[PDB]
């Protein structure tokens, strides 16, 4: 994402975190797209 | 089943707007909650006098806890406003200590001087009397202190779950123990299991402060 | 990046509460901070925490990560730490998992965010957006940095609205942009003439990289 | 003589409190314990190699396998003669009591320690431990349904409490004092990058210690070096 | 006019509101940035800083419900 | 979550629940963050 | 979806595209659903 | 659906920049198109681009695909 | 739960009171308990009651 405030925080120390991320930008993208005429 | 107030009104006008709505936003501004079931709608004050249920203690009866306290919502003191031509002059009221439940060792009044503000204050530019004041400032203080601590619990199938009614939550420590609120249930069967989760605690948001109650100018032409 | 002079690169950090240093009493799971333009500094700190057999949260129930007290963080390479942090703990969760773990996590906010808890009514005759601004945050106990703007008003109205955005607006409408860290608040205008600090080279020190363009702005 | 394999069986974390103890019948043949170290692998784009950071390292394992045995050709060790073990199930219920069942007064497993002898892991002499993992086969009965013989396989992880750890991690570092004594060949500089990793201190530590002249020391000075400050 | 953001390993001398030149990925792109937000992350032991490039095009008050509503809500 | 109506609804009846209900809690902490000054 | 524009847009060419699907349905409905009274 | 007297059933498309096609001077990965009523058209364009080891980006630095062009 | 407890030769209520509880700082409490006028000379044939704690607090 272009912006720091929309990364995903990091709460575990032992070991898919390339699948929570990727998870991320595909709905930010389809709601902010959701919102021009 | 609506249980009757005190303050009686010259005039109340129910403008453009839908009968769900109108009815939630005076329903608020007196203390008091709705509960719909069974082709019934009750109107009355939140119910946290009562006797607990049961006991919900972690390592014996929980499948899933959480809970959370914020001081940023807690304060010392509401205070409302408004202007009297027959005076010429301003009219105020303020807040009283609600009583409420008792949980954890840290009071609402504790958390209040994190940020440490005098008092909050409400401010109306037309005719409000006194006894309307009074209860605006009241409910504000309300919903201030029942929403102290929230949480949510998982346990397997409980057939008496019942919103509205006291349980007492046990294990979590001197910050957490003790009789919490219940404000929803959710019962899930699927392929055979059968589990609920209990919600305890109100949000501290106003209902007008949620949803778009009022049309657009020009009537969106 | 890395700095001269460091024999061995072990990273080591510093968790102070009330002064008192904390680091090794407690088991530390993870550390986030966040420093951003035009906004509040925020950290996240998540420890480990809770016992079935015992029944209980031992570091919930002591006296040092209860909300109002005052959290100093820093950080470095090979023991020589540099102060990151500096705010108070506003929120205080427990949480248990469907596997079992249990930790606590605790939310701590930098001293500007006692400016955006309330409404207030204010008038101002004859003076400056920067005297407006640096008296509304000298009535909280903070530090002032406020360069001076040119135009002299009549007349300036506060009218039912919290403190934090009366600044903003004010701020942005004279293009000046604010930064709030360690008990002082700095309203001036942004910093592109200087000279710059260290060069990212794609292919040598980057590890991502993100870049966009939009010409209907 | 022949020295037996024995588990002790503790209530308190600080292994002070004993509550029994269980002894083999017959020592195992071999056993095996590992270790591990974890790093972070991150690389920059188009580099070649990579230099990776410490993390932190993980508990040690521990396997083992043993048998019981109830038909009479397996002498006891009492010095009687015409003794030979005769009973399997006793056996099992004694040790799953000791290692395995929750205890009442503590809602848990019990703590073991587990010691042969003079044998030696490391540094000590014991395994500090707790059960996770067991399996038993029962391969051979009587005419009346009572076994005998059993084959048990067990794996145990390694145990060590908060306040002894950070004990053991005896972290020296620039958050502590030093004293060293001025030999032949020494110089103020390069004391100082050897104890703080950077020349630069040298104009501070000749003035906690009084020296006049910096540039020619004396050689049975005790020179102190005190810790840094918490945050700069 | 441009925005980004640059993920690198543990900077202990980040600053917010400073230049940093910014090179290897074309033409259209090299330069002096703008540095806006700073985030550092420890989990484990592992150390890592993102820096953030440029500011947002929209006003402060198009994004923030800062009026109260008619009636004072009541 | 905190919330009852914030939980994910299971339609499935034949057997990865645990990652459907992580990617949510980090999008609603990711996006309710974004609305506070 | 009943929408075309909430649909998530395919990036990748070289091969679990069906729980990148899954996980962006479950937030949609919890979001769309928090907005009835 | 498929239109009748296709004899092979392989699917093509072309993609031109002002005037001038550009399919085949580049690494092309994903097209997706748009046409919604009451909405403007829309399309988005992925391309392989980026070597860490000539440290550029060389379809970016070019002239057939930069902000305005048709 | 409430226990109950001999005292035998060598014993003393703070190392009872750690045994039990496993924090000695309750000594004072229980010698209100059982009516001891003087709890650091003890009688070797006294059976002490040892409450339960509360269950919140």
């Amino acid at each position: 994402p272009l912006e720091i405030r929309e990364l995903v925080i990091k709460a575990s120390v032992n070991e898919q975190s390339a699948i929570i991320a990727a998870c991320v930008e595909q709905v930010l993208a389809i709601l902010q797209e959701k919102s021009e005429r | 089943d609506v249980a009757a107030t005190q303050v009686q009104h010259p005039e109340i006008v129910q403008y453009y707007a839908t009968d769900w709505d109108f009815i939630l936003s005076r329903a608020e501004m007196n203390g008091q909650i709705v509960v719909a079931q069974d082709e019934k709608i009750k109107v009355k004050a939140p119910n946290t006098s009562g006797a607990p249920q049961i006991t919900l203690t972690y390592g014996v009866n929980l499948l899933e806890l959480e809970a959370a306290m914020d001081a940023r919502h807690q304060y010392q003191a509401v205070k409302a406003t408004s202007w009297n031509y027959a005076d010429q002059a301003l009219v105020e009221a303020e807040a009283s200590e609600p009583t409420v439940n008792n949980q954890g060792n840290l009071s609402g009044r504790q958390l209040a001087q994190v940020i440490d503000l005098s008092a909050l204050e409400l401010r109306h530019s037309g005719l409000v009397a006194e006894p309307e004041l009074k209860a605006w400032a009241d409910a504000q203080l309300l919903k201030s202190r029942l929403a102290k601590i929230q949480g949510r619990v998982k346990t397997k199938g409980y057939p008496d779950a019942k919103v509205d009614v006291l349980i007492q939550l046990a294990g979590v420590g001197d910050r957490f123990n003790g009789l919490a609120y219940v404000s929803g249930i959710r019962h899930e069967i699927v392929g055979g299991a059968w589990d609920t989760h209990i919600q305890m605690g109100l949000p501290p948001q106003w209902f007008y402060q949620e949803v778009d109650i009022i049309d657009k100018p020009a009537a969106g032409l | 990046i890395i700095p001269r002079n460091s024999l061995y690169d072990v990273a080591t950090f510093k968790l102070l509460s009330d002064g008192k240093d904390i680091t090794n009493d407690y088991t530390v799971l993870s550390i986030t901070v966040n420093q951003i333009v035009n906004r509040v500094p925020t950290a996240r700190i998540i420890l480990r925490d809770g016992a079935a057999a015992d029944e209980t949260f031992a570091a919930s129930e002591g006296a040092d990560l209860v909300p109002g007290q005052e959290v100093e963080i820093a950080a470095g390479y090979d023991g020589s730490d540099q102060k990151i942090f500096q705010g108070l703990i506003v929120k205080h969760a427990l949480k248990v998992t469907a596997n079992g773990d249990s930790m606590l996590m605790l939310d701590c906010r930098g001293l500007a965010t006692k400016l955006t808890v309330g409404r207030h009514n204010r008038y101002f005759v004859d003076t400056k957006d920067s005297d407006a601004i640096a008296e509304i945050i000298a009535q909280h106990s903070l530090s002032a940095d406020v360069a001076a703007t040119q135009v002299q008003h009549p007349e300036i109205v506060q009218y039912y609205a919290t403190d934090w955005d009366f600044i903003l607006s004010r701020a942005e409408m004279n293009g000046q942009i604010v930064v709030a860290q360690d008990e002082k608040i700095k309203v001036k205008a942004p910093n592109t003439s200087g000279a710059p600090q260290i060069t990212l080279t794609y292919g040598v020190n980057l590890l991502e990289l993100e870049a966009a363009m939009d010409a209907r702005h | 003589a022949l020295t037996k394999v024995k588990l002790l069986a503790y209530q308190d974390k600080r292994f002070e409190n004993k509550l029994g103890e269980f002894e083999l019948p017959i020592n195992p043949e071999q056993f095996s314990q590992s270790f591990k170290v974890e790093y972070n692998r991150e690389q920059a784009q188009g580099s070649q190699r990579n230099d990776p950071e410490f993390k932190f390292t993980k508990p040690e394992e521990l396997k083992l396998d043993f048998t019981f045995d109830g038909t009479g050709v397996v002498p006891v060790n009492n010095g009687k003669p015409g003794e030979f073990h005769q009973d399997v199930a006793d056996q099992v219920r004694v040790f799953l009591d000791l290692v395995y069942s929750m205890n009442s007064e503590t809602h848990k497993p019990n703590f073991l320690r587990l010691i042969w002898g003079d044998f030696s892991f490391g540094e000590k002499n014991g395994f500090d431990c707790l059960l996770t993992d067991l399996q038993i086969n029962y391969t051979l009965f009587d005419q009346t349904g009572k076994p005998l013989r059993a084959k048990l396989s067990t794996t145990f992880t390694s145990y060590v409490e908060q306040n002894r750890r950070v004990r053991e991690e005896g972290k020296q570092s620039p958050d502590v004092t030093h004293q060293r004594k001025v030999k032949a060949g020494d110089t103020l500089p390069l004391m100082t990058h050897r104890i703080y990793g950077d020349p630069a201190y040298y104009l501070q530590i000749a003035k906690v210690n009084g020296l006049i002249n910096f540039r020619k020391l004396a050689t049975n000075t005790d020179l102190r070096f005190p810790p840094l400050e918490k945050t700069q």
